[PDB]
């Protein structure tokens, strides 16, 4: 009975990670597409889909349960991977952050979907990609979660 | 295809 | 950092009256906070520096049950609202803060962490208000700075109509002056 | 007038974690 705000999600040729917030599964469209959720019922659609945000959305899933939001406007973010790694991150821009320490590639590979986290450990946004320099993640960019706030609207 | 659910992450850590 | 919790139930109602009377507790204890009662009350304890804090409106002057029977106070402090035992083996302690920070964290009896704008030696404001009900039964709980350190205790809230806006807490130095 | 009784616990030293099977 213990439930997880995070998903490690898979396509048949991607895997990635979604965050419930607000009761919703969100996720990359740039991993999901338009794609249903499977379920022990069969296929469940998107409620959302946000092309422009890269934003996509299902209700939450069973095993599941959901991050608040931030509501502290802190500059001092965490990102949390698909290995359960937290990594450090400042954040820059409404919707960009860098790294404390930058990482190879591959140690952020597999995380889009994963949630950036305040001090507290309410939601600020949904990593969306690594910005790299020659293999080297040194920088995010994410999705602010007041994104996902209006698109609910 | 469907989007599955291959595991899940608790971040607080909560044992079972 | 981040700053993150969990709670767990070690107890039910028979078992909590039946250790209330004989003071014996034989239970393993962890983690940092305890969840505790008395036969009318129910709030919290939190393990700074060795020692096991809380409330003195809701411990009055009462011993802990614990694996040896019953377990005197330690400190007791009526005008500051405030009370300690010796923690609990297997407990955890946290460490008072030092970087005098101003954005603190408070831990609910829920495990939730609710953001608070510190405006004062021992207040603070919500950033978003919550019904009182809430945060009833979280007195003794943790005020954190951003690095996971004790700044004060969870003591009253200031409410109005039944919503809570801000919070009053004992702040860690008054743990130092209470100890001496 | 009865002891205080722990009743349960708060844990703040977990870290996030992948779900065992
Ligand atoms: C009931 C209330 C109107 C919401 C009241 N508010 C209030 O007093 O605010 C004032 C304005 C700012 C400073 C104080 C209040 O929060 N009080 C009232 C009591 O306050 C105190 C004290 C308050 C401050 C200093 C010393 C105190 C000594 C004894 N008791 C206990 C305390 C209380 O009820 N605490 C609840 C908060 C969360 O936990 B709590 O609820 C369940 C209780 O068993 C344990 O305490
Ligand atoms: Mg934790
Ligand atoms: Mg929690
Ligand atoms: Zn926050
Ligand atoms: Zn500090």
């Amino acid at each position: 009975q213990v439930e997880g705000e995070v998903q490690i999600v898979s396509t048949a040729t991607q895997t990635f990670l979604a965050t419930c917030i607000n009761g919703v599964c969100w996720t990359v469209y740039h991993g999901a597409g338009t794609r249903t959720i499977a379920s022990p019922k069969g296929p469940v659609i998107q409620m959302y889909t946000n092309v422009d945000q890269d934003l996509v959305g299902w209700p939450a899933p069973q095993g599941s349960r959901s991050l608040t939001p931030c509501t502290c406007g802190s500059s001092d973010l965490y990102l949390v991977t698909r290995h359960a790694d937290v990594i450090p991150v400042r954040r820059r821009g409404d919707s960009r952050g860098s790294l404390l320490s930058p990482r190879p590639i591959s140690y952020l590979k597999g995380s889009a979907g994963g949630p950036l986290l305040c001090p507290a450990g309410h939601a600020v946004g949904l990593f969306r990609a690594a910005v790299c320099t020659r293999g080297v993640a040194k920088a995010v960019d994410f999705i602010p979660v007041e994104n996902l706030e209006t698109t609910m609207r | 295809g469907s989007v599955v659910i291959v595991g899940r992450i608790v971040l607080s850590g909560k044992p079972a």
